[PDB]
RNA sequence: AAAUAUGUAAGAAGUCCUUGUUACUUAAUUGAACGUGGACAUUUGAAUGAAGAGCUUUUAGUGGGCCAUUUUUGGUAAGC
RNA sequence: GAGAACAGAAAUCUCCAGUAGAACAAAAGGGUAAAAGCCCCCUUGAUUUUGAUUUUCAGUGUGAAUACAAACCAUGAAAGU
RNA sequence: GGUUGCGGCCAUAUCUACCAGAAAGCACCGUUUCCCGUCCGAUCAACUGUAGUUAAGCUGGUAAGAGCCUGACCGAGUAGUGUAGUGGGUGACCAUACGCGAAACUCAGGUGCUGCAAUCU
């Protein structure tokens, strides 16, 4: 019969990358975590104590509880027709900070700086991002790039 | 024998709802050594700002 | 030539594979005590061979590794049993060499009429001074190609010492 | 070997290829409790070269380690010890120097004097009440093997006598009998000063009187007999308690004249 | 190492300055968590839409399913 | 692979190469090199109190795990475990 | 710039083979009375920087080298793939429309960078 273990169908998910086996580098044990930090879950098979389940691999969550050698995170999980808040206790070696937030934080810093610049200088600025607008009118010149005429390519002797 | 037809339509009829976050999440799963002290810090802050 | 370049002797291990386990084993222990001065050690069995009658984890052989000044003394008195005539095949590719005598009495020890009769395996490994870089713990390393000892340098040292006339065969 | 071998070969870390760092030990010495967020975890690093002792206090960040205070054994001639700088007593005085220098840098050298009259007892730097706790450093003995009576616990004993609160036990100090499970303080004090060197000096003065000169050739040339080693080390410890601040050696050149000469021999491309 | 599919973020419960609490933490008048008082409150920091948002009680029927495209497994092959 | 009396395919000893091609009770998969393997030393954290959490899941039970708290201990020079 | 101690990223750092290292450092080295550990002061422990040496270690150059890393008028808008048609074909499959878009290869370039403290002609 079928099996549903804790680490079933997890052959490629919990294995180290090629030429990356061995001990964990010491940056992971020096990155600090506060309550409210958004972290990615990315387990390694080397540390078996405190592993996440195979569902939570790749999910991003929020640290709610920091204790010795492990942080607890909160992950919304869809079961049935609604999301549940799953609180789970991970060691630090299965946790990386999310750089998806550290563009938004520096963007807040940058636009607060230029907003304080503009509102005391006497100009008006926009602070919202914009999608890729359509291109504008340009005059493509013909000095070295004289238009070379192309033709479709036949088939015989190409085969 | 486990046909998952119509289950996603049934799930999306009444919506798939977020868990509705609040200010001040519960301190029931946090470190008890921190929570025992946070009780006293909140009590001291309240007693300080009461007579101000 | 140069100091820290001479092929100084490093150790001489005397070995006796008794093949059995018992009274000749305990006798050969006292033989190696009376020869070396140091107490020797016994070795277990690696694998199991029915035709040689030894099973797993049985004390079958005695060896002792001597160093210092008595090593070349025991080497000289073991070479005068072979009449200082060594082969070329006895010298290995890494520059260490050995031989085997069939009677253990004619070294310079006294004879006992009861302790048994056996031969002995002499092996001597030598290297230039500076091979602590492999044997130490912190900051290991491999000795250079100009500092490694080979068969030609070992037979040259053996020809200069002892006036050997080593057989080249 | 093969191309298939060298493509799949994984090299270890650089300070493991060099054989200088034990990462299994370093993980547990550096890794801290996550609920103390930026609290530094200081290690007393003691290293033994062939003619110098290096005692540093070292914290660790992601951009490499950071030295808080260091104290070498080749500045002990400023305090009185000249010969035998890789000594057990010299390791003691170096640990005492790094303890006094670190406590002077922080500002706890008046509240935590440690023990001043040392008898070789086993004693830990107890915290004073209604004041600051003592500085807390954890000793790490490198790739060095731990034996009872080693020199590297001399720096431990010297730092704990200087008042640096290094948590330890007595069962690796010299004089700890493995039968009664008890230490001999009259032997540990004899190693804290010069007893095991001076005893060999007076024994070689009448057992091998030229090997005595060939070993202690500096002692005979500098008129240091056996009994004066205690008087050397005691006033050395007093000078270390007196002025442990680090003044650097006065440079002959200002590190550009050094570079101009060293670029001559460097055999560049 | 794709394509399709997938987690999170795109602020007011935000950002910055200052100093209050604590039995936690620190060598420490350090940090953590929650705060006080100020400042920014204009494009409140991508697009589109919003036909209201949130929440609760209670109860019916159902719990034999089939067909088509695409992927696929037993199967010589099906309206298997 | 190179050498050493009996000694050879294959007993014991020595050197060189050796990214794991070994071992880790047992299926298969993952993991591991100053180890998680092989030896040696000391031990009972295979303990007490009940909570929170993950998996199967109705977010019920059972089983198994995870991270702490309050004790008491072990081990180690120690961080730690 | 050279070196040492502790490191970060962990091959641009590895492996192989020759050459050179002033000074200082590091190292090889000298010796067992004591602490200590062994069949063996070889490892480890302790003592002496005293008798000696750059021979090794280490560092730096050198190489149609192996590897490793980076980049694209490279492979190639190729293979694959989402969507569409009362498209084609007996069928396997294929073409077209709107999109996304590799890889091994090929060529070029490179062969550690850097933090803290100490020290050096």
């Amino acid at each position: 019969g079928k099996s549903h273990g804790y680490r079933s169908r997890t052959r490629y998910m919990f294995q180290r990358d090629f030429r990356k086996h061995g001990a964990v580098h010491l940056s992971t044990y020096l990155k600090v975590y506060k309550v409210g930090d958004i972290v990615d879950i990315k387990a390694n098979g080397s540390i078996q104590k405190g592993m996440p389940h195979k569902f939570y691999q790749g999910k991003t969550g929020v640290v709610y509880n920091v204790t010795k050698s492990s942080v607890g995170v909160i992950i919304n999980k869809m079961v049935g027709n609604r999301y549940l808040e799953k609180r789970l206790n991970l060691r630090v070696e299965h946790i990386k900070h999310s750089k998806c937030r550290q563009e938004f934080l520096e963007r807040v810093k940058a636009n607060a700086a230029k907003r304080a610049e503009a509102k005391a200088q006497g100009v008006a600025v926009q602070l919202k991002r914009q999608p890729a607008q359509p291109r504008e009118s340009r005059i493509v010149s013909t000095e070295g790039n004289v238009p070379q005429t192309l033709a479709p390519v036949p088939y015989e002797t190409f085969i | 024998n486990h046909t998952a037809h119509n289950q996603t339509r049934k799930a999306h009829r009444n919506g798939i709802k977020k868990p509705k976050t609040y200010k001040y999440p519960s301190l029931k799963g946090v470190d008890p050594k921190f929570r025992r002290n946070h009780k006293h810090a909140l009590h001291g802050t309240a007693k300080a700002l009461a007579a101000a | 030539q140069n100091p820290m370049r001479d092929l100084k002797i490093e150790k001489l291990v005397l070995n006796i594979s008794v093949g059995e386990s018992g009274d000749r084993l305990t006798r050969a222990s006292k033989v190696l005590e009376q020869l070396s001065g140091q107490t020797p050690v016994q070795s277990k069995a690696r694998y199991t061979v029915r035709t040689f009658g030894i099973r797993r984890n049985e004390k079958i052989a005695v060896h002792v590794t001597v160093r210092g000044p008595k090593a070349e003394e025991i080497l000289e008195r073991g070479l005068k049993v072979k009449e200082y005539q060594l082969r070329d095949r006895n010298f290995s590719a890494t520059g260490n060499f050995g031989f085997g005598i069939d009677e253990h009495i004619d070294l310079g020890i006294k004879y006992d009429p009861s302790i048994g009769i056996f031969g002995m395996d002499f092996y001597v490994v030598m290297n230039r001074p500076g091979a602590r870089v492999t044997r130490r713990k912190r900051c290991k390393g491999t000795v250079g190609n100009s500092h490694k000892t080979t068969k030609e340098d070992t037979v040259s040292w053996f020809k200069q010492k002892y006036d050997a006339d080593v057989l080249d065969k | 070997k093969s191309s298939a071998y060298s493509s799949r070969f994984q090299t270890p870390f650089r300070r493991r290829r060099e054989g200088k760092t034990d990462y299994y030990q370093r993980k547990r010495l550096v890794t801290q409790h996550k609920a103390k967020y930026n609290t530094p975890k200081y290690r007393l690093v003691v290293r033994f070269t062939n003619k110098d002792i290096i005692c540093q206090i070292i914290s660790s960040t992601i951009t490499g380690d950071v030295v808080l205070a260091a104290a070498y054994s080749h500045e002990l001639p400023r305090y009185g010890i000249t010969h035998g700088l890789t000594n057990w007593a010299a390791a003691y005085a170096t640990g005492l120097l790094i303890a006094r220098r670190t406590l002077q840098k922080l500002g706890l050298d008046e509240t935590y004097k440690g023990v001043e009259e040392v008898e070789g007892e086993y004693e830990l730097t107890e915290a004073v009440e209604d004041g600051p706790r003592p500085f807390k450093v954890f000793l790490d003995i490198g790739l060095q093997r731990t034996t009872t009576g080693a020199r590297v616990f001399g720096a431990l004993k010297g730092a704990s006598d200087g008042g640096l609160y290094v948590p330890h036990s007595e069962n690796r100090f010299p004089g700890w009998d493995f039968e009664t499970e008890e230490i001999d303080p009259e032997l540990l004090r004899s190693y804290i000063f010069g007893g095991h060197v001076s005893q060999y000096m007076e024994e070689l003065a009448d057992d091998d009187e030229e090997r005595f000169s060939e070993l202690f050739k500096g002692y005979l040339a500098d008129d240091i007999d056996a009994d004066s080693l205690e008087d050397i080390y005691t006033s050395a410890h007093e000078a270390i308690r007196a002025d442990p601040a680090f003044k650097p050696t006065e440079k002959k050149f200002t590190k550009e004249q050094y570079a101009a000469e060293s670029k001559k021999y460097r055999q560049t491309k």
